[PDB]
DNA sequence: AGGGACAAAGGGCTTTCCATTTATTTA
DNA sequence: TAAGCAAAGGGTTGACGAAAGCCCTTTGTCCCT
């Protein structure tokens, strides 16, 4: 782990829980936000075009962080500060406000501006449980297009794309 | 060689029978046809079955569909026409080398006999059937291009030798084995007497409809074209031990005895068809059977 | 005394339904309840509620793939990068025909309403949609429960949606109970430093993340409540119902 | 060096056929036209495989759609629309230096004989594929921009020359070569004899109780327009041991036969263009060839 | 008084890194 | 009311790549003779 953690600080070195490079790939907006972080959570992964070292089984870092709480095991700090250390100083905030939707709330008494960037855990937890267990209303997409290894590792990990429900209600006769 | 046919290889029928319609005609006024119409009638039977004995006791009641002669009308009228279309070694699908050898390898086929055999169920009435019971005298009147020639009831399983038979013989030999088509236009006529229970082709039902759905055409009774053609094909005298005529096919199947006659014992088709396109020569009864079966259709591929 | 005007079947033709990554459809009832402020910003009629049904939906696209439209070339920086197609990312579009319902306050005449809203909806967008055709707008006073079903039966037919409320979580309840998620609120995570890439330069942005709640769509003529089924302005940066959970 | 297609290259259809619709009618009157129906019938054959000849005892039994003319009519018509449509050259989709170099390259084909094999076709009626034969004689009667011609008998295999062929190919040819459109509203007439069988396009069917469902418009027999904007190009007569006017496809494929004639010997239209927008010779017999597939349609990738 | 250097800032082109399930499936 | 409801042959291909690096050019900024 720690030659290809060392390969990552060495790359661009961005771990994320919300981004908005879901919603357009020229988004470069990367925050992990600390509190909404539980136990089966799940957190993707970007480096310049997506580049990295295998563990000699073809494995990358994704899996390996993402497997069972494997990251919380080093979050929460039984494996030393030698680790945690270093894992922290990878966890940066990105701010980039461009190719975003840019929307208003009715706060009290005035309106407040507000971008809405994408999550973590909903596209991994959706393609490992819409899936798994039988849920059969669902429509899957690919994003990016031909090349969907440019937004962030989880979109080079799997091809097959993500799930989202489906809002068509029946209607009438 | 070893020119294994075609994965999909198949063959178009080279007889088109129509769908024989039935009408009621007198014996001596032969003109005014009255159309049979297909009635329903309902049925009260009882159950005859050969295991649990008990329920004999209770009847039962189901709905067929019933063909009768109208009690004016002594006699029967069968319609229809027969096609002979030429061209009978040339597939549909596939046709390509291995029919062309088989062509080359079926230049001596005698289609005198093939079409001999072939009106002659025309000239008798295996058609008939369960019409051809019952019936006082056969007569079938045959219309080819201006030549009406009258038949009476010649026996179904022998092949008599005769005039009337050998020129419309003579006209599908010159069809079969070159171009072209001909057509007979066939009227069959059977005194089965006033009234007397008729019986087309029986269609299918649902799950649970009608017992016996007869084969109406806008509510007249009639004829399966493919049993006119089980009819017309019914020449097949060459298996071993060949005792009646049977419908050629690729097998040698009678569904209705449930016996292969020539399955599994190199008699079926694709052995003696797979030894004529491989170089074997044949006799002078296979390979008129096997263009025969070309006549008659089907698919033939693994 | 309230007054509830109605938008019927209105043709909505070319808005996004990517309301978030993960749920793709209607959109959420943030946009439904800025419709509200739209108009009380752009006319100056005050609107405290909105609730909504669908007469007619359609994602477009086939039956697990909805898609996108081939994008353009309008940025900079793709000077001989044109001849190409796109670079493509997914946005799926729907078609609807809608039914709206808006709880204001006037204290005027009914006949300055209806062109007020019909001159709104010729230069307002459904998120991103282009309205075809849509029926004229009438008034309604409801006072109780009583003249409120005089508003229960007029929608029909139409298919309301009410609040439902989440269990534990997202998916899980997804997949239990088989029903439908959509966003309803906002939470803030990082304030912007700079104010020079806005378009208003002067309200401080922050960062937002979409949370969710479960729903159901429900035929109008089986409705107990209409509050059940309008939505309004919530705390904080939320979304939520008079009636409540259902 | 070399020029490519475009990664798309896409050519649109130059010919519009409807689907064409199966009527009965009389042959000394043909006003009372009466729609041959797809009526659905079931046969009882035999279980008759290449292979498994233990199942040759057991009957088998499906559901097919038959079509045929009624009782009361011997002939069979036909009737159809077909759009020549003009602006050959221009790439629908694609259409950059391979398009335009195509058009410097192609302009100076031979439209004529091209128009005038194209109007043969439906002439000669063999946009019916299975209803020539058993067929006596044949009428095809074709309509542009009102006017009115009658075919009786045309060799189809080979294309003879004629006076009332010619100038209609000479409107096609003129639509081809320049833009436009000219409409064909045909309709065809074959004696098949009284009641005969009419053969509609099949659909495909993916895992259905009916083996055999002919193709439906309102109950009612028709063909696949597909089908026969397919019998509209059978004109490819320029391949290795030129033979049958088989339909002109970018490999010369007959999905029958199971071979494509132009394929593999450096004959198939993809290589016929790649020289020919590279600056080749094209010969007068080939870039007709072309032609006729720019006025087919397909994909020209990568 | 103005071309020439000093260097930032855009801009075209050039790799690149991928490997999971390919969903099944409709009310 | 009872007994039996086929086989092969194929199921398309083409576009749909952001960010780091590497050179090339241009124009803010400063210079004396």
């Amino acid at each position: 782990i720690k030659e290809m953690i060392e390969d990552f600080i060495s790359k661009g070195g961005l771990i994320f829980t919300h981004s908005g490079r879901y919603t357009n790939t020229n988004n470069s907006c990367f925050i992990f936000n600390k509190n909404d972080i539980g136990v089966d959570t799940k957190v993707d992964m970007y480096t310049p075009k997506s580049a990295g070292i295998k563990n000699e089984e073809g494995e990358n870092l994704w899996q390996v962080l993402n497997k069972a709480n494997m990251f919380y095991r080093i979050y929460s700090g039984e494996l030393g500060e030698e680790l945690q250390y270093l894992l922290k100083s990878c966890c940066t905030a990105k701010e980039d406000v461009t190719t975003l939707p840019q929307i208003y709330f009715k706060n009290g008494e005035g309106y407040d501006i507000l971008v809405p960037i994408g999550n973590a855990h909903n596209l991994i937890s959706g393609t490992e449980y819409l899936w798994e267990h039988k849920y059969y209303n669902t429509f899957t997409q690919k994003l990016g297009g031909s090349n969907p290894q440019n937004c962030t590792h989880a979109c080079n990990k799997m091809r097959g794309g993500f799930k989202q429900f489906n809002c068509t209600p029946p209607q009438v006769e | 060689t070893k020119l294994k046919a075609p994965a999909v290889l198949a063959y178009s029928r080279k007889i088109n029978p129509t769908n024989a319609l039935m009408f009621a005609v007198n014996w001596s006024d032969r003109d005014n046809t009255t159309a049979v119409m297909v009635g329903t009638k309902t049925v009260a039977g009882t159950q005859s079955v050969r295991g649990n004995p008990n329920d004999a006791d209770k009847g039962n009641i189901q709905t067929v569909n019933f063909a009768n002669l109208p009690h004016n009308k002594n006699t029967l009228l069968v319609k229809y026409n027969v096609k002979f279309v030429g061209d009978v070694f040339k597939a549909e699908l596939g046709g390509g080398e291995y029919s062309n050898t088989l062509q080359t390898a079926l230049e001596n086929t005698d289609f005198g006999t093939l079409a001999y055999r072939y009106v002659y169920n025309i000239a008798a009435g295996r058609t008939l059937w369960r019409n051809r019971v019952g019936a006082e005298s056969i007569e079938t009147v045959i219309t080819v291009n201006d030549q009406t020639f009258t038949f009476s009831d010649l026996l179904v399983n022998e092949f008599d030798e005769d005039v009337d038979v050998a020129e419309i013989a003579d006209m599908v030999a010159g069809v079969l084995s070159g171009e072209g088509f001909v057509t007979l236009k066939v009227e069959h006529y059977m005194l089965l007497g006033e009234g007397s229970e008729v019986f087309p082709s029986q269609e299918f039902v649902e799950n649970s409809k009608l017992s016996k759905q007869l084969f109406d055409l806008n509510g007249q009774a009639a004829m399966h074209d493919q049993k006119i053609g089980n009819a017309i094909r019914t020449i097949d005298t060459w298996y071993e031990d060949a005792t009646t005529p049977i419908a050629v096919e690729p097998y040698g199947s009678v569904v209705r005895n449930g016996v292969a006659y020539r399955a599994g014992n190199k008699t079926d088709l694709f052995t003696l068809m797979d030894g004529a396109v491989n170089g074997k020569s044949l006799t002078e009864e296979d390979q008129m059977f096997v263009t025969a079966n070309l006549i008659r259709g089907g698919v033939f591929g693994g | 005394m309230r007054k509830f005007i109605i938008v019927k079947n209105v043709k909505v033709d070319g808005i996004n339904a990517k309301s978030s990554d993960i749920t793709v459809g209607m959109p959420p009832a943030t946009t439904f309840c800025g419709l509200g402020e739209t108009m009380s910003i752009k006319t100056g009629i005050v609107v405290k509620a909105v609730s909504y049904g669908s007469v007619k939906f359609e994602v477009r696209g086939s039956r697990f793939n909805t898609s996108v439209t081939k994008f353009a070339w309008q940025d900079r920086g793709n000077g001989g990068k044109a001849n190409n197609n796109s670079p493509i990312q997914p946005k799926p579009l729907a078609d609807g025909v809608f039914t709206l319902c808006f709880e204001v306050e006037w204290e005027d005449c009914a006949e300055v309403l209806v062109d007020k809203v019909t001159n709104f909806i010729n230069t307002a967008r459904i998120a991103g949609g282009t309205i075809a055709s849509f029926n004229k707008p009438f008034v309604k006073v409801a006072k109780d429960a009583e003249e409120l079903a005089s508003v229960k039966n007029a929608m029909m037919p139409c298919y309301v949606v009410v609040d439902c409320g989440v269990e534990v979580n997202i998916f899980e309840d997804a997949v239990n109970r088989k029903l439908q998620p959509m966003v309803n609120g906002y939470k803030k995570l990082e304030k912007i430093v700079d104010n020079k890439h806005m378009r208003d330069k002067f309200t401080p942005a922050y960062l937002a993340t979409p949370t969710y709640t479960m729903i159901g769509y429900k035929m109008v003529s089986n409705v107990d409540n209409f509050d059940q089924a309008l939505w309004q302005y919530g705390e904080n940066t939320k979304v939520k119902t008079i009636g409540g959970i259902y």
